[PDB]
């Protein structure tokens, strides 16, 4: 429906906003005003009906967002690119067979070696620029200015940490769907079923094992075993926050005796475990409204024609986009029945943030200040240590 | 370990530490008082500080 | 890319909420000094009436 009130008419009229007068290399220069009215209007007031409202005040709320993973953070100094380690491989004994001849202790036996290569890092970059122009037609004082400059520093400084804590949710994730191949998944059948099978999984990394560990993907340990334990004080548990609370109002709860069976300071959590999208067919842009969206999350460097290579990542709800449908996939738990265990020190998480912002560029000819954002994380799962999933698959 | 004077304006000087600040935060704590149900056995429902984020 | 992508303009964006006004509320109470006089024995429990 529309609306005959001429005030409405005027609101409607978006000709004499002052959007036009940017947008367009010339312009009027004077203003006539016009006579504002507030009847029939959401903005009556009951004396004087003729005066344009007020703003009394805002407030900038703003959170801080941090990132649950950093006594991970140890800091490398940038140089070089590859790093890499190795383990020996087991050689299980052999017994005395006399009968062999005794020029044998000539022959020679090297020991056997699985190393694991990685390779460089990568850099993430953001901008942001605070105009002189356009931005201070709102903001009735310059207070409310100053805080606005400065909480989106403080707000580009937390959205770094909720990133990289998903996208670390999101590698290891991804580690545990399309990695840890056979036998250290464990089918579970229910929510309570995995409660149990988690402490049955405990007490299996504190066993010597060959197994439970990813030696069979390295560079020599293809063939061959490599036994390896835990200590307890390194292993860390994570699943969906409604498994941990169904233990922590069920499992401690309900029973009797928990002054020793209490294995809850090694549960880390998440509300959901997917919100992160992978590449697949490496695809290239074509579609308008796709980089539109891409603008919305700060997303500006790419545009129509741009490939994206299969190993990217994307880390919001991307996929509904039309030109991504089979070619980006979610990484996700398959069920909602999710507990992969491992140890600490078998992830790699290595990040510098020496030189981190950047000097601000000034630029006069649309007067503005543009700051950059730079830091080189590092992350990686080091195969040689026990693991363990337990879903419904 | 070759000196010349390796202090130039800036790339001269960028290969070292060049200004370390502005660390990525736990600083407000996640995971600890935060992400934590284990709060006491009660007596009442008292109060809640009403925060007015100003900026 | 290009180098001359630096001198491209990513503003932040915002989102809001308005609100209006709210209400003024209003009471009265009218005491007397004759006749709430016939409905006591002291002036102290009067006094105790008024507060």
């Amino acid at each position: 429906q529309s609306t005959k009130n001429e005030t409405a008419l005027l609101v409607a009229k978006s000709a004499k906003s002052a959007l036009q007068d940017f947008n367009h290399d010339y312009s009027k220069s004077w203003t006539f005003g016009d006579k504002w009215d507030n009847s029939n209007t959401m903005f009556e007031t009951f004396v004087n009906k003729y005066l344009f409202p007020k703003i009394n005040e805002t407030l900038l709320i703003d959170i801080a967002l941090g990132n649950r993973f950093n006594w991970l953070a140890k800091e490398q100094d940038f140089i070089g690119q590859y790093s890499e380690e190795y383990v020996i491989m087991d050689t299980v004994p052999i017994n005395m067979d006399l009968s062999k001849n005794e020029e044998l202790m000539l022959k020679r036996n090297y020991p056997r070696m699985a190393t694991k290569l990685y390779g460089n890092g990568i850099v993430k970059k953001q901008k942001f620029t605070l105009n002189n122009n356009d931005t201070r037609f709102n903001f009735q004082t310059l207070a409310d200015a100053t805080n606005y400059a400065l909480g989106v520093y403080k707000k580009k400084i937390s959205d770094i940490n909720v990133l990289e804590e998903k996208e670390m949710r999101a590698m290891l994730v991804d580690y545990s769907l399309n990695q840890l191949s056979e036998t250290n998944v464990r089918k579970a059948t229910s929510k309570e079923d995995l409660a149990s099978k988690v402490f049955e999984a405990i007490l299996n990394l504190q066993n010597n094992s060959a197994k439970y560990n990813e030696v069979h993907r390295a560079s020599g340990g293809a063939i061959g075993q490599y036994t390896t334990v835990s200590k307890l004080k390194d292993i860390v548990i994570l699943t969906t926050d409604s498994l941990k609370s169904y233990l922590l109002d069920t499992k401690i709860a309900n029973t009797f005796q928990i002054a020793g069976i209490d294995f809850t300071d090694h549960v880390i959590s998440f509300d959901d475990l997917g919100g992160v999208f992978k590449v697949t067919k490496e695809f290239k842009l074509q579609n308008q409204d796709s980089i539109d969206f891409l603008r919305a999350y700060g997303d500006y460097q790419s545009q129509l024609g741009d490939t994206i290579p299969v190993g990217a990542v994307f880390t919001y709800d991307v996929s509904k986009l039309k030109e991504f449908t089979g070619n980006v996939e979610e990484i996700k738990p398959k069920s909602d029945l999710y507990a992969f265990i491992l140890d600490i020190n078998s992830i790699k998480y290595k990040r510098y943030t020496k030189g981190m912002l950047k000097p601000p560029f000034h630029n006069p000819e649309f007067d503005e200040v543009t700051h950059w954002i730079h830091y080189y994380s590092f992350k990686a799962i080091s195969p040689f240590f026990n693991k363990i999933l337990i879903t419904d698959q | 370990m070759y000196e010349g004077n390796n202090m130039r304006s800036m790339m001269g000087t960028s290969y070292e530490d060049s200004r370390l600040n502005k660390r990525t935060e736990l600083n407000e704590n996640m995971s600890i008082d935060t992400n934590k149900s284990e709060d006491s056995y009660g007596v009442q429902i008292h109060s809640l500080s009403k925060q007015s984020f100003t900026g």
